[PDB]
């Protein structure tokens, strides 16, 4: 595997979005690892409609802006035959009726695939042969609401009891040795401003810090 | 009510 | 016209680049505009060039490192029949001998359109219609080299003395209104660790700061 | 030239 992987620079990533003051991470982390598939299946870079998955998956599972599960959102989208561009359903930041429209869909998947859980190496190797992988991670702690740069390391992390979706884009290293001070490449959903211009880097072979590697998984497209 |  | 536009949520985007220590933005504008409008015309984002402006334009009036202007950029790529991709015509930040080759040619323009100098709102129309625009700015300051996050607005900026070449990919507000705390979204060439994530928000409607509708321009298609 |  290679020692280090960035998405970013490969044109799999839209810009960092803010879910704002709606539990809706997990819908962020979805439209995230879907964007990445269906740029590695066209070529086109497309920004996914959170606000559809917020106000249309109560179906499967999913909660709005009281919270949810990045494989339910990718059951919905299977379920639905399709997913709108945010472009054609902005975001507000709130739970709506649903106003999805098969005209405006630009991303459909056939399911999931769920990386083995608590492995960082099938982390690792599903984040450097797939693309951008969704995953769970305990971010209930003011360590992490007030990060701005480096490795994040919180001793008080669990990796059993999660409460927020991100999106591994990569991973690498700090300093010469591509063994140590070793981290997964994490964008978050709460805008720029926050922490490394809305992105951290996690401690990374370290015992699955904040549980990144518990819940990971990833559309079929 | 999982994740946030 | 939109509240606000994004291109990079469209595809229409590449990834941030980095001139290093070369005077090139002005070849890394051009390219990034003519990226985004060979991408409206074929739905394909293919990487640009920016080495075969620098070493092939001098008789356009460029000056390689040494500086240059996006439109004669634009001007050479229509008087050569064509630009290669940055793939098989790669970047190495010093003055080299032209090396164009026209089998590896992936876009071209017959000329270019301007926009009024000094209109911010000719400018508004022209992000929202065409794609991205090709602007000059006064960065000159270390509170640009230094600019990480929030609506960039220098005192000492011109809006007549210019010295660096960008790309304007959108705009949008801050807030609820959609007018107030408006700004200009843009691409720096200084690669994704420069401000945020390679890009700056530059404050819009408050009288061209920093010139940046002063020499607006886009290559046609 | 100009811009750089
Ligand atoms: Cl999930
Ligand atoms: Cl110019």
């Amino acid at each position: 595997l290679p020692k280090s992987v960035d998405w970013r620079k490969k044109g799999y990533v839209t810009p960092v979005k803010n879910q704002k003051q709606c539990g809706s991470a997990w819908a962020f982390s979805a439209t995230g690892a879907l964007e990445g598939q269906m740029f590695r299946k066209t070529g086109k870079l497309v920004s996914l409609s959170e606000q559809n998955l917020v106000d249309c998956s109560r179906p499967q599972g999913n909660q709005g802006c009281n919270g949810g599960f990045m494989a339910r959102a990718f059951q919905y989208v299977k379920e639905n035959g399709g997913l709108d561009s945010e472009e054609s359903y902005p975001y507000v930041a709130v739970d709506e009726i649903c106003k999805y429209r098969p005209e405006n869909s630009v991303a459909q998947d056939t399911g999931f695939t769920v990386v083995a859980p608590g492995k960082e190496k099938a982390l690792m190797k599903a984040v450097a042969t797939v693309g951008p992988i969704s995953v769970a991670m305990d971010a209930g702690h003011s360590s992490f609401q007030f990060y701005k740069s480096g490795i994040y390391f919180e001793p008080d992390c669990s990796s059993k009891n999660l409460d927020h979706g991100v999106l591994v884009v990569g991973y690498g290293f700090e300093g010469a040795n591509s063994q140590n001070s070793k981290y997964w490449l994490v964008k978050n959903s709460w805008g720029p401003e926050w922490g490394s211009n809305g992105y951290v880097k996690i401690a990374k072979d370290k015992n699955n810090h904040c549980g990144i590697a518990t819940a990971a998984s990833y559309p079929n497209v | 009510v999982a994740c946030k």
